[PDB]
């Protein structure tokens, strides 16, 4: 059991490199198959009756999301036989590509992978591995980028944030709300990609970094908004500071480091005489802020912690890696004048 | 064009012969009491059929050591070439992973 | 496309079986060797065979005379040879081994030629200067032209990093 | 991103299976082999956004080696040049 | 005996599809891959490639058959039944039923109707279309299967079987 | 842009380098500085002048690192206006040389209020 | 020619309705292992007749996952029927 | 170590006699001299066509006619 969790994790970031170092559509075929064959194991290991009813939700949707990408190799095998990635050099096979893709990453259609798994999987301590799939396929529309139809790529992602928004205002599962807010920012930055497609990766790194330090703050006992509220007086008060920090710096607020993005990326959007496509968006991810306000009202107001319980012992859990994550997920914003040189 | 002609008079030799012996000779209308007989040599099973998972894991197994067989048909295919320092280095590399697919599922394999 | 006419066809042409050009076989093209591998850079080294059907004669003629030749000297032995060898069944060579020295008893000698054991088929050779060499390929249209490049000089930034205001 | 760490240190994990005309184990090209090798040298140095626009005529044929969409259309039409006059004689060839 | 035999081939595999596509009761889903298999080993088996084609009954049909028969009794092991006797297998049966023939009607039945759907014709022998002949080698497809150069092929899919077992040696 | 697959390439030897005592490095770890009393704060010291061995080595990590990642920074504006200047260079029917013209020629709007 | 249009139509195996729906979810896996054939024959027929000599080891390649991934997915629908006895895609508990 | 190898051969002669011949398999080709002939063997077996080449300067060696001594050594294998 503990080596071979290993050999299982350790597969999983190497099914992923194979996507990436790869010029021959049958070794993309197999990177993210073999991704999908080392999940499923993850799922399980407490063995409760609902992750076993949500891995096989899981399952077939990145199955058939899977069984598409073939289909759209094989028809451009016909048209000149290259099998370089690059230009697909068929419309027929290239929409058949994207809205294939478009599972795996989920947009908004092809709509409830997102939610109906990451709730109620009992391991909720990570399931930051859903990190790695959002990584996969964005390696793939790197390459794939001068062929598209321009008008497929903004209508998953018009619609991203516009549902992503709206899907969790009616929530307290903090999981949700957590799978909420990922479709909308997978909108961000594939509404930006036919338009200089680095300025991308930008928003990329941004959304490792905030979403996986949200994840370990939450690994002390948090399930539920209600019980949000009765860690403050209990737990450490530090801990109240530091989970507002990153909400709003996650928001967008231009004191902190999430309004990093959007700030250069509309240095992009505009430039290009698209002036009504950002401010559809930008207005929309505003109602994504009140996910997050109306979080913060609970924790940091000390809305009623009863039911007396004292923990007078301390606390013995590994949060790795934790005390360098909100110093460059807040106080960058200054200290970027070129970040996008480096990873350009 | 005879393949195709070589197996069409054999299956039609033997669909023949059994509706002679099924239909034809047979039509039981006399007295052949089909009443609540025939349960083959028992009476009513009021269960169903149980999952014996002892009698599952022998399909999935045997499926998994199925596969690279396949990998290792064309051997003497791969005899006739050019270098062949890659070609028996390679052809000894799956049969070990198969080999050891074998000795982590040895030590639980349970009453098969 | 233009093709050439009706005549420059209907050569004599070799009306033999399979095993009978297979019976003799192998002195034969051991030592003909000017028509036939000077045809070959006249099907590989330039293609189009529509240009090349002078040397598919040349191949074509002296054939004609090879069985020429074995029928006035030596036939006796000959249609036996193939006689057995055409007893079917993927046309072996063990089978008729031991009657191989019975036709080939004079062929060395009465005619004098040589077995080529298994020097032939390999050892690739030259021929002469024959046709003038064939530049200007298939097609060969045009490049055509690349993107000239930049060599310069690597100087600092200009005032640094010109982004929105951002000095230094 | 693509990162080509094969470009870097000189193995191939793949590379050799990737287009028409490579290495063939044994020498036996495919059916359009030699407009693979002419349509690649037109587009090498060439950022291939004005290889779209500028070479076009080493692309097309090659598609149309492939899938002989117009032979087969100049083939067919010659069904209805002839043999509505099946009755109407010019039997032509007589055989063979 | 026609030159049409394989596309006479073809319309029985694209019907054995629309067997099991709808709701055959699953053991009838059986026999329509079993059908289907050997029909598309029909024309898999033309061509050249025959190797290639016998492998999809040992690997295919020998060995996920088996155990997707060999489930449907350890689970899903209801009172069965056959399809067509019940009203929700035929109305689908006959909607892709015309179309299986309305896409052969005039795909090249007319003479030319009329630029879309004639560019495409029926026949005759060019399907193949590979004259002339090769050389003693192979078909080929004989000498195509390699312990030569990919060798990164063979190691991955190697150990992606490895770990096959063990995601399976557990949960059950 | 050739070279492909280097961290930073061969041919940043002609710049300057970017030495120390520029305020981005002395930032770079002074938030660094900010992060190891995070570091106690989080795990009820109850210190915040706690272990100068765990708040040391934050120190260092920032500096070295973000020294070592600016070296591509700055080359990489310096190969971008390398490129630019020479297309600049080349095509002079794509940049004009406009006329020199003061304010005797224009008749602009006029507005007043 | 008309043997790829038959089979392209036979791809609609998938058919979204009945790749999920209705219960007996055995009678769903089932297709999700009959669409390969769909693309082991569509890609046997374009290797084969153009000589590529070496992408031929690619529809050997196609079953080796497809067997594995599929012996997989029925690992999982014994699961769901080991809890209860019947499959019935028509459970659902975990919203969404 | 040395009853270890005699005091499970006493138990399972099974998997004992699978290692045996598992081993003395993988060692065997880099010893025997008779490899590298299984090379020199496979690789003069002409399967394609011999093409010709051209006069042009050189004339390194190998003229128009065939069983002159103009070729390498394969004859070792007639002898053999
Ligand atoms: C090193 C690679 C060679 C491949 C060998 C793969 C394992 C072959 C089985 C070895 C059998 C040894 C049996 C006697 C072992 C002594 C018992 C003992 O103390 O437990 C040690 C055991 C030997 O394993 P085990 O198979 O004997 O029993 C352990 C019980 N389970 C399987 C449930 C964990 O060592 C371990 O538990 C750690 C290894 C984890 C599981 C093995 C997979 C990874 C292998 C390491 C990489
Ligand atoms: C304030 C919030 C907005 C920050 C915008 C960036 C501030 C500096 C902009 C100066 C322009 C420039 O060229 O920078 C290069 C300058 C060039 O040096 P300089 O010669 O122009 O000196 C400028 C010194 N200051 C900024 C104090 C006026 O170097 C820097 O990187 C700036 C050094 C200080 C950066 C940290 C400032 C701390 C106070 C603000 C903290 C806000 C961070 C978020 C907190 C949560
Ligand atoms: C064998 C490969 C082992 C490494 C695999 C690493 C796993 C993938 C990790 C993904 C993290 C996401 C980072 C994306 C941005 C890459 C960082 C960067 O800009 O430096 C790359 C640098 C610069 O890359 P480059 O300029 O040489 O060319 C690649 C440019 N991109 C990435 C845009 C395609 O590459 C390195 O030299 C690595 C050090
Ligand atoms: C491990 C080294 C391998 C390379 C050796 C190079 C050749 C050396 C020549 C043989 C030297 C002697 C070998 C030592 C054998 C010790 C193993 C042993 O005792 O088994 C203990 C245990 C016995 O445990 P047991 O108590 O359950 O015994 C049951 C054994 N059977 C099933 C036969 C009745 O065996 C194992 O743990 C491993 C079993 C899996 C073996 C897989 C076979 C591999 C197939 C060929 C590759
Ligand atoms: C002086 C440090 C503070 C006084 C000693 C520490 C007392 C303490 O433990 O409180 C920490 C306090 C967190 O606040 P809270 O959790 O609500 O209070 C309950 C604490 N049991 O507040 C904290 O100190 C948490 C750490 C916040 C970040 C560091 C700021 C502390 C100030 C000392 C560093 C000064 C240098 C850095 C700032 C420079 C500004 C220019």
């Amino acid at each position: 059991n503990p080596i071979i969790f290993i050999i299982i994790l350790l597969t999983i970031m190497l099914g992923t490199i194979i996507v990436m170092i790869s010029s021959h559509w049958l070794l993309v075929w197999i990177g993210f198959e073999m991704n999908m064959l080392a999940i499923i194991p993850i799922m399980m290991k407490n063995h409760n009756p609902r992750a076993t009813e949500a891995s096989t939700k899981y399952f077939l949707t990145q199955s058939t999301a899977s069984m598409l990408l073939m289909m759209a190799v094989i028809i451009n095998l016909m048209f000149s036989g290259q099998w370089t990635v690059m230009k697909l050099f068929n419309p027929m096979a290239s929409m058949l590509m994207t809205m294939a893709l478009a599972m795996k990453l989920g947009m908004a259609p092809f709509h409830f992978w997102v939610p109906e798994v990451t709730q109620g999987i009992p391991l909720s301590s990570g399931l930051i591995l859903l990190t790695w799939q959002k990584l996969a396929p964005m390696s793939v529309l790197y390459q794939i980028f001068p062929s598209i139809n321009l008008n497929l790529i903004l209508t998953l992602s018009v619609l991203s944030i516009l549902i992503g928004g709206w899907g969790g205002l009616n929530q307290t599962q903090l999981r949700k709300i957590m799978a909420y807010s990922s479709i909308a920012h997978m909108g961000w930055m594939t509404a930006v990609l036919p338009y200089n497609p680095t300025m991308t990766l930008l928003n990329l790194i941004i959304y490792i970094i905030m979403t996986s330090t949200m994840f370990t703050m939450f690994m002390a006992n948090s399930t539920t908004t209600t019980l949000s509220l009765s860690h403050t007086w209990n737990k450490t008060p530090i801990m109240t500071v530091l989970i507002l920090a990153t909400l709003l710096s996650m928001g967008g607020l231009p004191p902190l480091s999430g309004f990093m993005p959007k700030w250069m990326i509309i240095q992009e959007m505009t430039k290009n005489n698209s002036i009504i496509l950002p401010t559809f968006m930008a207005i929309t991810a505003l109602l994504n802020l009140y996910f997050y306000m109306r979080l913060t009202y609970s924790t940091t107001l000390t809305m009623f912690p009863s039911t007396n319980n004292m923990k007078m012992k301390w606390q013995f859990p590994l949060m790795k890696k934790m005390t360098f994550l909100p110093t460059m997920v807040v106080l960058s914003t200054m200290m970027l004048p070129l970040t996008p040189m480096l990873s350009v | 064009m005879n393949l195709m002609l070589a197996l069409l008079t054999n299956f039609t030799l033997a669909t023949l012969l059994v509706i002679i012996a099924f239909w034809l000779p047979q039509l039981n209308v006399y007295s052949e009491k089909t009443s609540p007989y025939e349960c083959g040599f028992d009476p009513m099973g009021s269960a169903r059929l149980p999952f014996s998972m002892k009698f599952f894991l022998v399909a999935i197994t045997f499926l998994l050591f199925d596969l690279e067989i396949a990998l290792l048909l064309p051997l003497p295919w791969a005899s006739q070439t050019a270098n062949l320092n890659t070609m028996l280095t390679m052809a000894l590399f799956l049969i070990i992973l198969l080999a050891v697919s074998l000795a982590y599922e040895w030590t639980q394999k349970g009453l098969e | 496309v233009e093709l050439p006419s009706l005549e420059d066809l209907k050569v004599q042409e070799v009306k033999v079986s399979s095993s009978v050009l297979k019976a003799a076989a192998h002195h034969y093209g051991a030592q003909c060797d000017k028509p036939n591998k000077e045809f070959m850079l006249c099907r590989w080294e330039e293609k189009d065979p529509r240009r090349c059907l002078e040397e598919g004669k040349l191949v074509n003629q002296c054939a004609l005379e090879f069985f020429r030749q074995i029928k006035r000297h030596c036939a006796e032995p000959f249609t036996e040879y193939w006689t057995c060898i055409d007893y079917s069944g993927l046309q072996l060579f063990r089978r008729c081994r031991k009657q191989q020295a019975q036709f080939d008893e004079c062929v060395l000698d009465k005619l004098g030629w040589v077995r080529p054991d298994l020097g032939d088929l390999s050892k690739v050779t030259k021929v002469k200067t024959d046709r003038p060499l064939p530049e200007n390929p298939y097609h060969s249209r045009a490049r055509p032209e690349p993107n000239p490049e930049v060599e310069g000089d690597l100087k600092p930034a200009r005032h640094g990093s010109r982004l929105f205001f951002w000095t230094m | 991103p693509f990162f080509d760490v094969q470009k870097r240190l000189g193995v191939d994990l793949d590379r050799w299976m990737t287009i028409q005309s490579a290495e063939q184990p044994h020498k036996i090209p495919s059916r359009c082999h030699a407009f693979e090798k002419e349509w690649i040298e037109c587009a090498h140095g060439i950022g291939s956004i004005r290889a779209e626009k500028e070479c076009k005529i080493e692309f097309e044929d090659f598609r149309e080696c492939l899938l002989r969409q117009k032979t087969m259309k100049r083939l067919h039409a010659i069904r209805r040049q002839r043999e509505k006059l099946i009755k109407e004689g010019k039997y032509t060839p007589p055989p063979h | 005996m026609m030159l049409y035999i394989v596309f006479i081939l073809s319309v029985i595999f694209v019907m054995g599809f629309v067997g099991f596509s709808s709701k055959p009761s699953p053991i009838y889903g059986g026999l329509g891959l079993i059908v289907s298999g050997g029909v598309g080993c029909g024309i898999v088996l033309n061509f050249g490639g025959s190797f290639l084609g016998l492998m999809v009954f040992l690997i295919y049909l020998g060995g996920m058959m088996v155990v997707f028969g060999y489930t449907t009794a350890m689970a899903t092991e209801q009172y069965p039944e056959i399809w067509l006797s019940n009203k929700a297998v035929l109305g689908a049966f006959v909607t892709g039923l015309l179309m299986e023939f309305f896409m052969v009607y005039y795909v090249l039945k007319d003479k030319e109707v009329e630029v879309v759907f004639e560019f495409n014709g029926l026949g005759d022998w060019v399907i193949y279309d590979t004259g002339d002949s090769g050389f003693f080698s192979e078909e080929a497809m004989g000498i195509a299967a390699l312990y030569s150069y990919g060798t990164w092929l063979v190691i991955v899919t190697g150990w992606s079987l490895l770990i096959g077992v063990v995601v399976i040696m557990e949960i059950t | 842009g050739r070279a492909t697959f280097q961290f930073l390439p061969d041919e940043a030897r002609s710049l300057p380098p970017p030495k120390l005592t520029d305020p981005r490095l002395a930032f770079v770890g002074f938030l660094g500085y900010c992060s190891g009393l995070i570091d106690n704060a989080i795990r009820r010291r109850p210190v915040l002048l706690a272990g100068l061995h765990r708040q040391l080595l934050y120190i260092t990590s920032f500096v070295f690192v973000g020294y070592y990642l600016l070296k591509r920074q700055d080359y990489m504006y310096a190969v971008r206006d390398h490129d630019m200047f020479s297309y600049i260079k080349s095509h002079p029917e794509d940049f004009p040389e406009k006329d020199k013209k003061t304010y005797g020629e224009v008749f602009e709007e006029f507005h007043p209020v | 020619s008309m043997v790829y249009m038959n089979i392209m139509m036979a791809f609609t195996v998938s058919l979204v309705g009945l790749l999920m729906y209705r219960s007996h979810l055995m009678s769903s896996l089932l297709c999700l292992e009959g669409m390969m054939l769909s693309l082991f024959v569509m890609a046997a027929l374009t290797i084969l007749n153009s000589h590529f000599t070496l992408a031929s080891m690619m529809p050997i390649i196609l079953l080796v996952f497809a067997a594995c991934e599929a012996a997989l997915g029925l690992s999982l629908l014994v699961m769901v029927s080991n809890t209860y006895g019947t499959d019935y895609v028509q459970n659902l508990n975990l919203l969404q | 170590v040395a009853a270890f190898l005699k005091n499970v051969w006493a138990k399972e002669p099974v998997l004992v006699a699978s290692f045996a011949i598992a081993g003395l398999a993988v060692i065997l080709p880099t010893l025997s001299p008779y490899t590298k002939y299984s090379l020199m063997i496979n690789r003069a077996t002409p399967y394609n066509y011999p093409v010709p080449l051209r006069d042009d300067g050189n004339m390194p060696d190998v003229p128009s006619h065939p069983q002159d001594p103009q070729g390498p050594s394969l004859e070792w294998l007639k002898r053999l």
